[PDB]
RNA sequence: AUAUACCGCCAUCUUCAGCAAACCCUAAAAAGGUAUUAAAGUAAGCAAAAGAAUCAAACAUAAAAACGUUAGGUCAAGGUGUAGCCA
């Protein structure tokens, strides 16, 4: 009874990679899928320098290496929130990819925002969706930044209400109040294809993890 | 009751602190995750300042050895006449096929950089790629 | 019976002449009285639907 | 402006009732009338003398309910037969209406000599149409 | 006696378009809070609008017109605070 629940919820926390996400990715995958290619200098913000191989004559390239220990974290993370039957939302305001993440969001379970952000949606929340609505748990930004190069609301507001953020840092964004970021190329359509498919998997392995993991538990209570 | 303070500390510090206080008395479901598998750094807030006087960024400048090489053939016969295709990961262009062969040459042991870049010439000539020596 | 003939037996039972119908005594199917669509948007768990 | 009979906003604390959210120029639109008798139908006598019952009526039922009406009385007259519907508040004990309506009924049928009648429905409490 | 204590019932701007409250946000706020190919505002009230009346329909006409402004008018419609008269 109180053991089997202990067991869903408390073993997956003692395996580094109960999901198995790090076949999911590799830094070739990775490298097709241009998640390595950066803004010009120019537009360089001075937080994402650790994250930055080099500058080939004048485009700042993305380490790769990095990126791959960032993105293990990131979705082993994504994991274990969607294994506990969290609510994720996806987060972008780049409207080439409005379709696509609004389509994997559905097709994951789970929840996109790639509208317009109303002032108050997650500090003022009550009054706007009602007296006992629950809070996104995670929040996934595929984009960080709003269609005027200013940091997407959502990431100072879901910091404010104690909500974990999973973001994808270009060289131009500001990673300071995301919490698990993962440097990579968010313009391209083939990086961008990449981060959802990656994301898509890795939320139905977990829903599925979770249903196999309740009915061998839940079997031996009669056996 | 909460911690809406997003410049002091980061989300996880605050709710272990809220804890402690005893504000917030149920851990919330992604507290034990983050205990168990936290991010490389912690989210903290940063307010970006600029650089002044004589504080610079430290980033390579990627520029392999075959550049050397690289430059030079775009300044005497320019780009190769075929186009590029970047869609292709094994894609060998005129330029690269000189590098290849001015390589081979150097293992070889010529030493003079003029030797190196006639005799590669001649090469692809054989193989009858078209190098056109265009000044303008 | 059907929603006319309740129109009409209310209109008899409850004789209002006042000006605007929407004063006056009515028995209507609560899909009617009520806004079609103010029903919860999220379940027990809380997740939206 | 117009000071008749509105009961005037206040800062969205006052609770009205329906008979007193709407003005004047709302009678025989949105609310009925509190008296209904024949004394003002064309061709018809004695308006003054019906009015100055339903005056009397009024305060009469105010003091021998005092706090207990929730809301204005309705007078219907049919025949000689005047009724009185009353909407009371539950706060005194129930043998205590029944002393109160065997008294106000007695009393007014002597005083106008016509058979006169109560009707009381109790409310748990007086009934919000909005707050004003 | 006091409309310069008021209620009640009104005039005036006026068929002018505003008045008031609950939340949320700011490297602090003396204040402010808009961008639609959207950048912090949101969600309810009162007025307007709509609706109803002039017994088809429209238009028109009436009615309606908030908060304030003029210590505006009315102690003599009635009621009433304070002061005054009681052979
Ligand atoms: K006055
Ligand atoms: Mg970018
Ligand atoms: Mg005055
Ligand atoms: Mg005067
Ligand atoms: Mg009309
Ligand atoms: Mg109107
Ligand atoms: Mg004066």
């Amino acid at each position: 009874g109180d053991d089997f629940q202990s067991r869903i919820l408390d073993t997956p926390l003692q395996h580094s990679d109960f999901f198995n996400v790090k076949e999911l990715f590799s830094v070739k995958s990775l490298f097709e899928a241009r998640v390595h290619l950066g803004h010009k200098a120019g537009c360089r913000h001075r937080f994402m320098e650790p994250y930055i191989f080099g500058n080939r004559l004048g485009q700042d390239i993305i380490d790769l290496d990095q990126t791959a220990l960032n993105l293990q974290l990131a979705l082993n993370f994504t994991a274990h929130v969607a294994y506990r039957k969290g609510i994720i939302l996806f987060v972008s305001r780049n409207r080439q990819f409005s379709h696509l993440i609004e389509t994997t969001a559905q097709a994951c379970g789970e929840y996109a925002h790639t509208r317009y952000f109303k002032g108050g949606l997650l500090t003022n929340a009550q009054l706007l969706f009602g007296p006992s609505v629950r809070l996104p748990d995670l929040i996934i930004f595929l984009h960080t930044l709003n269609n005027v190069f200013e940091p997407h609301v959502a990431v100072r507001d879901a910091a404010k209400m104690n909500i974990p953020t999973v973001g994808i840092v270009d060289t131009n964004c500001n990673p300071c109040l995301i919490t698990y970021p993962i440097p990579g190329n968010d313009d391209s359509p083939q990086a961008i294809q990449l981060f959802c498919k990656l994301f898509r998997t890795t939320i139905n392995r977990a829903k599925e993890k979770r249903r196999q993991m309740e009915a061998l538990h839940r079997l031996q209570s009669p056996k | 009751a909460g911690s809406r303070l997003e410049t002091v500390g980061s989300v996880f510090s605050r709710t272990r602190d809220l804890m402690r206080a005893g504000v917030l008395k149920e851990k919330p479901l992604w507290y034990d995750i983050y205990k168990a598998f936290p991010p490389l750094r912690e989210p903290v807030f940063r307010r970006p300042r600029l650089r002044y006087g004589k504080a610079k960024a430290d980033i390579q400048d990627i520029f392999y050895q075959e550049d050397q090489i690289r430059a030079k053939f775009f300044a005497t016969y320019g780009s190769g006449q075929k186009a590029f295709d970047l869609f292709n990961p094994n894609f060998k262009s005129t330029c690269q096929r000189f590098v290849e062969k001015y390589t081979e040459l150097q293992n070889l042991g010529e030493t003079d950089e003029e030797k190196l870049f006639v005799e590669t010439g001649k090469a692809l000539l054989a193989e009858g790629i078209i190098l056109r020596r265009v000044r303008e | 019976f059907a929603e006319e003939d309740i129109d009409r037996a209310i209109a008899y039972l409850f004789p209002s002449g006042l000006f605007e119908k929407r004063a006056r005594p009515m028995m209507k199917h609560p899909e009617h009285i009520f806004p079609k669509q103010r029903a919860t948007q999220w379940g027990e768990d809380g997740r939206p639907f | 402006k117009n000071r008749a009979a509105r009961v005037r906003v206040a800062k969205g604390n006052k609770p009205v009732s329906y008979e007193e959210a709407h003005a004047p120029h709302y009678i025989a639109h949105r609310k009925g009338w509190l008296s209904l008798h024949t004394g003002n139908l064309d061709g018809e006598d004695h308006a003054a003398e019906r009015t100055l019952e339903d005056v009397f009526l009024r305060k009469f039922m105010m003091g021998t309910f005092p706090g207990c009406l929730a809301d204005q009385i309705v007078l219907k007259r049919r025949a000689n037969q005047v009724d009185i519907c009353a909407l009371v508040l539950r706060q005194l004990p129930a043998h205590k209406f029944y002393f109160l309506v065997g008294y106000s009924e007695t009393l007014l049928s002597h005083f106008y000599k016509c058979p006169v009648r109560l009707h009381l429905q109790t409310v748990p409490s007086k009934v919000v149409y909005k707050y004003i």
